[PDB]
RNA sequence: AAAGUUACA
RNA sequence: GGCGUAAAGCGCACGCAGGCGGUUUGUUAAGUCAGAUGUGAAAUCCCCGGGCUCAACCUGGGAACUGCAUCUGAUACUGGCAAGCUUGAGUCUCGUAGAGGGGGGUAGAAUUCCAGGUGUAGCGGUGAAAUGCGUAGAGAUCUGGAGGAAUACCGGUGGCGAAGGCGGCCCCCUGGACGAAGACUGACGCUCAGGUGCGAAAGCGUGGGGAGCAAACAGGAUUAGAUACCCUGGUAGUCCACGCCGUAAACGAUGUCGACUUGGAGGUUGUGCCCUUGAGGCGUGGCUUCCGGAGCUAACGCGUUAAGUCGACCGCCUGGGG
């Protein structure tokens, strides 16, 4: 209901002009976000979220910009959820039956890591193994957990994540998008206009997600 | 310079729907007024206004069932260059009758089925599929 | 190019009324007036071709005024082409 | 600076 | 069904016949529409039946004969007529920016030539050379003069023009765009076969003029040859007056005129408002450039200046070659 005011956002002087209903300009050469057309959609994300998390679906965070990259780990690894924090892959999800190879090649060596490589064969080969389970470990990561395929998709930016929202519009599963001035709504299911490349805002963002997913689990 | 201005009327509502636009207007008419009044009855447009005093202003509130939009395809079939009237025997059927076809008789601006009920013919204005 | 000294002579003439420039009788007497005074011109600068068309479209676009006026009321057209001299 | 050509299944 | 690139938008415009035409009221019923009557030969076709044992075939009734004429009535649309209304189109007032056009002048730079003064043995040219020019004294340099042609910088996907096209400065004749606010006319409009006009360069004719370039031509090279590219020259032409020609990859390979349909960045040229404060800002118009959304499409791409959605006319295409 308009609390925190620290979502206005606008991320440039110009426009997608598919978000002509949510903005107003401002003197900075800045288009404001309407915020009193961004609470009400913004429960009914919270809504279907609640939603869904009482069924159990494994909720995706996504989120690659740097104001979120850390973040999108705190929410997500906070409940019960997964995340990708780094580079999406490109196809984790409608590729999804060769990613699963990456994480039980990702399980073996973090396997490995308490029985194998660490001390029973070369530095020169096991340097390059442990090098490979953090490359492996920071880009698949949350998902390492994950059965599957997930039920809903949470995106902090539809632009930067374009690949992910298509690759979920792609398959079957609702994406739940905050989107800028410059982003597209096209594609997403449940537009979340407002800031995202802020730090004061996307934890507002993903506290109230997760809050909202901590009861979904009752 | 404008020669049909209900074939202007058509193209309004066709790129209006295709934009997305919530109304279109156009400058009003006797004969605009008469085929709105058929289109919003018929269901493929909503409410229509007229304003003005000397330079009358006819808007339609465009509809959308969906995120699609109601008004398919609307087309003009007797134009300035080229006039269509119907017999009662033979006027047209839009899309099985699932569509409309507005058809100008002697009695007003009706519709196929309308004009058919009452025996009548005309030329054919527009089919709305 | 028809003063505006000039102009407010043919208008006041012609004219139903002292400001009433518009009326069919004034616009084809405003074009008489540049077409005849445009002769002279045209009889020195023979390959004056740019400016011929102007006065071209003043000559058509008089024979569209006076075609008009015409149709609508044959005995005023008749007064006019006779008093302004023209139409042979 | 000079530098042409070379039949198909 | 097509016409940017596959065949296909006249080079551009004005414009008669023709085609089409804003809005309101009335009126007439011509188109149009609803019945009715007369007729639309029979046979054929079709539908329901009947007879040859079935079939073909034959045959009873219909239905058709999509047409035309006449009578009655309906007035929504189109047409006629009458009266209007301003939106389209146009007239006037004021100003603005322009290589828009025609004519007449003139300024400076440079090339060439001519006459002179210094003055020396090379200059010029090429990939290299040579022809060529030069001890009759060139080239270089200075002075004077004559002639013609073109206007560096500005200068810019800048501007103007229907197109071709238009570039120093000054004058006098002239055309067209645009804008602000006002009046005025009241459909005066759009397109256009035939017709008419304009229409790069080259070319042609008659007079001039001729600096520089330069087809042809000549000489030198290069080459196997070299009727070429390169070099040295050089005539028509290029320049002017007036006629003719009437064609260009005359091309954004995209006819003209209207309407409607997300955006971004600029250029150029008007303008009306505040805090005229000071650089500025907010808006509104006209042309113009690039990128791009939907949409379009064979794809390239086009994309508010459409190749999108549509209307009104016109032109043109129908396999390659011949
Ligand atoms: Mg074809
Ligand atoms: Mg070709
Ligand atoms: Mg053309
Ligand atoms: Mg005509
Ligand atoms: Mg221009
Ligand atoms: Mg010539
Ligand atoms: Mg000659
Ligand atoms: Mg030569
Ligand atoms: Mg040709
Ligand atoms: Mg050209
Ligand atoms: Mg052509
Ligand atoms: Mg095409």
């Amino acid at each position: 209901m308009l609390k925190a005011g620290v979502h206005f956002g606008h991320q440039t002087r110009y426009w997608n002009p598919k978000m002509k209903p949510f903005i107003f300009g401002a003197r900075n050469k800045v288009h404001i976000i309407n915020l009193e057309k961004t609470v009400p959609m913004f429960n009914e994300a919270l809504a279907e979220l609640n939603k869904i998390a009482s069924r159990k679906g494994k909720i995706l965070f996504v989120g690659t910009k740097r104001a979120a990259s850390e973040a999108v780990k705190d929410a997500a690894l906070s409940c019960d959820q997964f995340f990708v924090n780094h580079r999406w892959l490109g196809g984790m999800l409608t590729n999804w039956k060769t990613v699963r190879q990456s994480i039980k090649r990702l399980k073996d060596l973090e396997t490995q890591s308490q029985d194998g490589t660490f001390d029973k064969l070369t530095k020169k080969e096991a340097l390059m193994r442990t090098r490979e389970l953090e490359k492996l470990e920071n880009s698949l990561g949350g998902i390492k957990d994950m059965g599957g395929l997930p039920d809903a998709l949470f995106v902090i930016d539809a632009d930067h994540e374009h690949i992910a929202i298509k690759e979920a519009n792609n398959l079957g599963i609702p994406v739940f998008a905050i989107v800028d001035t410059n982003s597209d709504p096209d594609g997403v299911d449940f537009v979340i206009p407002g800031n995202d490349d802020a730090i004061r805002a996307v934890t507002l963002y993903l506290g109230a997600v997760a809050a909202t997913v901590r009861e979904g689990r009752s | 310079s404008m020669q049909d201005p209900i074939a202007d009327m058509l193209t309004r509502i066709r790129n209006g729907q295709a934009a997305n636009k919530a109304a279109v207007t156009m400058p009003s008419s006797k004969l605009k007024v008469a085929i709105a009044n058929v289109l919003k009855e018929e269901g493929f447009i909503e409410d229509f206004k007229v304003e003005g005093d000397t330079k009358p202003e006819l808007e339609l509130t465009l509809k959308y069932f969906q995120g699609k939009a109601v008004v398919e395809s609307i087309q003009r079939v007797s134009r300035p260059g080229l006039r269509i009237y119907k017999r009662k025997d033979e006027l047209p059927k839009v899309m099985a009758g699932l569509g409309i076809a507005v058809v100008s008789t002697s009695k007003g601006v009706m519709t196929d089925r309308a004009a058919r009920q009452a025996g009548l013919g005309g030329e054919i204005i527009c089919y709305v599929a | 190019s028809l003063s505006t000294e000039a102009t407010a002579k043919i208008v006041s003439e012609f004219g139903r009324d002292a400001n009433d420039t518009g009326s069919t009788e004034v616009q084809v007497a405003l074009l008489t007036a540049q077409i005849n005074h445009l002769q002279g011109h045209f009889a020195e600068h023979k390959k004056d071709h740019h400016s011929r068309r102007g006065l071209l479209r003043m000559v058509s676009q008089r024979r569209k005024l006076l075609d008009y006026l015409k149709r609508k009321d044959v005995a005023r057209y008749t007064q006019l082409i006779e008093r302004l001299g023209l139409r042979r």
